[PDB]
């Protein structure tokens, strides 16, 4: 491809998909579903905490708003799979 | 670093991997036709003069190229160890 | 339970053995650690992920490893994680009782027939250890500075006896122990990561006699000169084949024999 | 005990490379040897080693006396001076120290020069001839009657005047004695003729190593398993059944040998009475158990154990080798079988497939499968209680087994057939290390300093308990790389007596475990599912 | 509706840190079933120590006789995930928005779990 994603955008998928432990909430989510241009997934974390109300978005999930639904990739390497249009494992490497 | 005694502890990581790598490059500037006797397995007694004489490897090196090669390539290769040494007095949250 | 040595699983790359020493000094007893190493691979530049504690106290190893179950070690956001060890870093017996120190030793043999006994060469202030673990005894001789290591298994031993140098027949001040065979010799030879609380870096090589008249070499019975103790009685029934006597022994001037020449144990032509 | 290596030159790192330093043991054992022991009015000194005390760490000392000295005796022995090298000089000058028995002196006017036959094939040099040799009749009939032998061997083991070899009879002899030119090791002043050895038809066994190369090849375990079950039950019932007992002890441990027990088994009262027979087979019931419980050691009573030579006829070609032994009981009950041919009542001839193999073996390549024939004109000459090799072919049979000599050495044959000769693998190089030679003639201390050094770095006993934990753990066994290297290692450690080339055992091919069938009771144990495990499980299984 | 149920026990923890900020990854071992099982938790918001004992629940629905696609007051750590692979002492991968899961335990006890559907983890550390 003679596109890549940058020097901004590739750091910020980066920290979106390595941290895996800050968790976006309703409002936070649809405020950046305006600019992507699918449907919000299913929030995949109904309680963090015995007393936490307002059930939270993974930060793996909003990544996985970039792709199509029919789109399948895997990259063993780094441990990546992608089915239906979902991002299912990430561990490093930042390679993919 | 954390603070200041894991500064200090590092600063003291560096200098000793520094010397490593010195007596490495030193150790793998022997391998030359000049030292076939000593570097074969028998009785040499002038052991001692090639620990003692540490001010001449540096003047043996930089008057010969080949031996700049070896001697670089070989500071790289005990080098790369210290550079490791980064993720482990790096927190995850370093920007760099 | 065997021994005294806790191997932690992890500990943080970046610290020192001092920052860990102080760290149980401060959360168990102080001053209850005895040795304390971390492994490098490198020379003295990169230490390895886990270490291994020397506890002087086996009280202490039970009360940190109730700590560790309870995950209550907390050093620099790590849990210590303990396990047994393979093997001590310094072998010590855990019992203080069993530790001797500033003993007179000496050796000889049954010269007499009779309740006599010669001595040969006379050592003083020498340190004897007592390893039921190891199942050896272990003397720690000084000589022209250099120390040397006398090693004595239990099957090197036959029978245990127990005597007096005061000369009361109540009084216990005097152990004997007859040698089948030879006690091995060991010679002493000539740190940010090792702080084993004393002068313990150095290695143990086998050696020939050091005695200068070899009377190690001539003799076949090592006699421990110690003063009375109430419950020495006990310490010294581990040793195999004990007899419960009382044993009365004489001095004989034995100086006489003594040979300069590389085969001791023949007698002079 | 053996002195540990520890004990003698610690390694130490000091400069640039690790040097290793001696400790003051070294010095010790060095000034025993140079200055002597002095026990009363003598002084020992030192005559030679030989191969069997150099791995013992043991010599001989001889006390100087005003008529014969050690250098006298030295001397006698023969010139040394011709050997440069520091090992061969020391094993050709004690290699004249084994029990033999005296006969007849025989002066050097009538010695024979035949040429020798060699081969090179694929740039390496092949050798049929290493110590073979020719003897005539009367020569053996002269030799046996001191030894109070009655048949006349085929083939015996000879040493004489530093020559050292096996020698065949034939038929077409012209003197009394015959010599070969690759069997002079040293010049000697003496030409005594003396016989260790003649021929030992004992039944075989299986060792740990046979069965463990023998694994792979397609070998099941239900075979070995009803072989010890069928061992078991029949060692079981020697004791209440007098006529197992004959039986055993004429396919156990000699085929023709008289004894007071083996008289008394065939005709005896009950086991019950005669405690004096009864207890003495107790006791060998249980040294027979606890044998088997240290190592494997299969009665296979189809089997024997004879040396090898060569005949001069050249009829027989590569793969094609002459098999005879004689009958025992087994054999004379029922001698109908298809590959047993009874040429004679007491000496039967083989047909079906005989392998080859020695009791050290760690490569997969040493199984070679011969087929046995039988020949009017081979029978013609007499041979009995020694397989024949074929005189022309592209390798040597001893090369193929380990890289072998026809010195007298012991080999197994069997004639089985249900083995499994479908695959074939090449054997393993043969090429020894460089001979070290000198400058200068020995003067009696850098053999000292080789003698000493044999305990260092002697690691022989230890590769072959590594290569049969290895093989127990990881599967496809003598396969991988790593039991190539182990043999290869395991051929260097037993050439370090003839050339000082020391083994160098790596510290990652350290076990660190053994399986239950050891006595290493300290070291951790680990639970073993090979073929070994199986029977050893048996094995506790019958016992309990 | 709960698909499988039972006591877990945890025997360590991957990171084993206290203050990581960080997911850390659990090895729980089950009861008398004898599974093990591989989870990413947050110690921040979840804090889970060794030795702890707790339960654990999977149902395809939260709703109550059908409904697929009111169990919320019973647990606390309710999480959300998809099933998919299967293959193997049958294993199971369920990754919960990027938050593996591996349930290894035995071939009788996993039986009716099909392969890319939803389902739940409910949770309670007693």
């Amino acid at each position: 491809n003679l596109l890549s994603l940058g020097q901004d955008s590739l750091t910020a998928a980066y920290l979106v998909n390595v941290e895996k432990n800050c968790y976006l909430n309703r409002a936070q989510m649809q405020q950046l579903q305006m600019y992507c241009p699918f449907q919000l997934p299913p929030p995949a974390i109904i309680k963090a905490s015995p007393s936490s109300t307002e059930p939270q978005w993974t930060g793996m999930q909003l990544f996985g708003m970039l792709f199509p639904p029919g789109f399948d990739y895997t990259y063993p390497l780094n441990n990546v799979v992608v089915s239906n249009g979902e991002l299912l494992s990430f561990s490093e490497g930042s390679a993919w | 670093s954390s603070d200041l005694q894991s500064r200090k502890n590092l600063t003291e990581e560096i200098s000793y991997g520094l010397r490593e790598a010195e007596q490495v490059c030193n150790k793998q500037q022997l391998m030359v036709e000049s030292w076939r006797d000593f570097l074969a397995v028998n009785g040499e007694d002038k052991e001692e003069d090639s620990v003692s004489d540490l001010a001449r490897f540096c003047y043996e090196r930089q008057k010969s190229a080949t031996l700049s090669e070896l001697a670089v390539s070989a500071f790289k290769d005990a080098y790369r160890d210290v550079q490791a040494l980064a993720y482990r007095y790096g927190d995850q949250s370093n920007s760099f | 339970t065997n021994r005294s040595t806790v191997k932690i699983s992890n500990v943080p790359q970046t610290i020192v053995a001092d920052e860990l020493l102080r760290f149980l000094e401060l959360h168990l007893g102080e001053d209850t650690v005895f040795a304390l190493e971390i492994p490098t691979t490198r020379d003295n530049w990169k230490p390895r992920d886990f270490a291994r504690v020397q506890f002087t106290t086996l009280e202490v190893k039970s009360r940190a490893q109730l700590l560790s179950s309870q995950s209550k070690l907390l050093f620099k956001t790590h849990n210590l994680r303990l396990s047994e060890a393979y093997d001590d870093i310094i072998p010590r017996p855990v019992d203080p009782r069993k530790r001797l120190d500033d003993i007179v030793l000496t050796v000889g043999f049954p010269e007499s027939d009779e309740k006599r006994f010669c001595a040969l060469e006379k050592w003083d202030g020498v340190r004897c250890w007592i390893l039921t673990e190891k199942r050896r005894v272990e003397f720690w001789v000084w000589e022209s500075g250099d120390c040397y290591k006398i090693e004595v298994r239990f099957e090197d031993i036959i029978e245990t006896l127990s005597c007096c140098v005061n000369g009361d027949a109540s009084e216990i001040d005097a152990f004997l122990l007859k040698l089948k065979y030879g006690p091995k010799v060991f010679k002493r030879v000539t740190d940010r990561y090792r702080f084993c609380k004393e002068d313990f870096d150095f290695m143990w090589i086998r050696t020939t006699d050091f005695s200068g008249s070899k009377s190690i070499g001539t003799s076949t019975c090592f006699c421990l000169e110690v003063h009375n103790g109430s419950t020495m009685l006990d310490i010294f029934s581990g040793l195999p084949y004990y007899r419960e006597d009382t044993l009365s022994l004489t001095y004989v001037d034995g100086k006489t024999f003594a040979s300069a020449a590389q085969i001791v144990p023949l007698l002079n032509a | 005990s053996k002195l540990p290596a520890n004990a003698l030159s610690v390694n130490s790192k000091e400069g640039y490379f690790v040097k290793p330093s001696r400790t003051n043991i070294y010095n010790r054992v060095l000034s025993i040897l140079g200055e002597g022991i002095t026990v009363g009015p003598k002084r020992f000194e030192f005559l030679a080693f030989s191969a069997s005390q150099l791995r013992g760490n043991s010599v001989w000392m001889f006390a100087s006396n005003e008529k014969v000295k050690a250098e006298d005796i030295r001397e006698w022995m023969g010139c040394f001076r011709k050997i440069r090298s520091i090992s061969k000089c020391a094993a050709r000058m004690g290699q004249l120290f084994s029990a033999s028995r005296q006969t007849l002196i025989v002066r050097a006017q009538d010695v024979e020069q035949i040429p020798d036959i060699e081969v090179t094939t694929d740039g390496a040099d092949y050798c049929f001839s290493d110590g073979i040799g020719k003897i005539s009749l009367a020569f053996a009939k002269q030799v046996a009657q001191k030894c109070g032998l009655s048949h006349v061997p085929s083939a015996f083991q000879i040493r004489y005047g530093g020559y050292k070899g096996v020698i065949a009879v034939d038929r077409s002899s012209f003197r009394k004695l015959s010599l070969r030119d690759s069997m002079l090791k040293f010049d000697s002043n003496n030409r005594m003729l003396n016989v260790t050895r003649w021929t030992e038809s004992m039944p075989c066994f299986l060792n740990r190593e046979i069965i463990c190369l023998l694994s792979t090849l397609g070998i099941e375990d239900a075979m070995f398993e009803a072989m010890q079950a069928v061992h078991l039950s029949m060692l079981g019932n020697m004791l209440e059944d007098r006529d197992a007992a004959l039986n055993v002890l004429q396919k156990l441990s000699g085929e023709n040998s008289k004894n007071l027990l083996v008289k008394m088994l065939l005709q005896g009262y009950a086991p019950s009475s005669e405690p004096y027979l009864s207890m003495m087979l107790r006791v060998h019931h249980e040294s027979q158990l606890s044998e088997l419980k240290s190592r494997c050691r299969i009665l296979v009573p189809k089997g024997r154990i004879l040396i090898g030579c060569m005949d001069e006829m050249g009829i027989l070609e590569y793969g094609q080798v002459y098999v005879r032994v004689t009958l025992t009981k087994a054999e004379l009950k029922s001698r109908d079988q298809s590959y047993f041919r009874k040429i004679d009542e007491e000496t039967s001839v083989v047909i079906g497939k005989v392998v080859v193999t020695k009791n050290p073996c760690l490569h997969p390549g040493d199984i070679r499968v011969l087929d046995a024939i039988y020949e009017v004109h081979f029978e013609e000459k007499g041979y009995l209680d020694c397989i024949i090799f074929p005189q022309k072919g592209e390798r040597p049979h001893p090369n193929e087994c380990s890289g072998g000599d026809l010195d007298g050495d012991q080999f197994f044959v069997s004639w089985d057939e249900k083995i499994i000769p479908s695959e074939m693998d090449p054997p393993m190089d043969y090429a020894g290390s460089r001979p070290r030679l000198m400058d200068h003639d020995v003067t009696l201390e850098e053999i000292h300093k080789f003698f000493v050094d044999y305990m260092i770095s002697d690691t022989l006993g230890v590769i072959s308990t590594a290569h049969l934990v290895h093989a127990d753990r990881d599967p496809e066994k003598a396969r991988s790389q790593k039991c190539l290297e182990l043999a290869n290692l395991h051929s260097r450690a037993v050439d370090f007596a003839k050339t000082g080339a020391p083994a160098e055992m790596p510290y990652a091919l350290k076990p660190r475990e053994f399986p239950d069938f050891l006595e290493r009771f300290e070291k951790p144990t680990y639970i073993s599912e090979s073929v070994f495990g199986k029977l050893y499980r048996a094995v506790k299984s019958s016992l309990a | 509706i709960i698909m499988f149920e039972d006591i877990f026990v945890v025997d360590k923890l991957d990171p084993d840190g206290k203050k990581f900020d960080k997911v850390t990854r659990v090895e729980a071992r089950s009861h008398n079933l004898e599974m093990f099982m591989h989870l990413d938790v947050n110690t921040e918001v979840y804090p889970l120590a060794v030795g702890d004992k707790f339960t654990l629940a999977m149902a395809p629905t939260l709703n109550l006789d059908g409904t697929p696609d009111t169990l919320a007051d019973k647990y606390e750590y309710i999480m959300h995930g998809k099933l998919y692979k299967i293959s193997e002492k049958a294993e199971l991968y369920v990754s919960f928005g990027g938050l593996l899961m591996l349930l290894q335990g035995d071939p009788a006890h996993i039986s009716h779990f099909e392969l890319d559907q939803r389902l739940f983890l409910l949770m309670r550390k007693l």
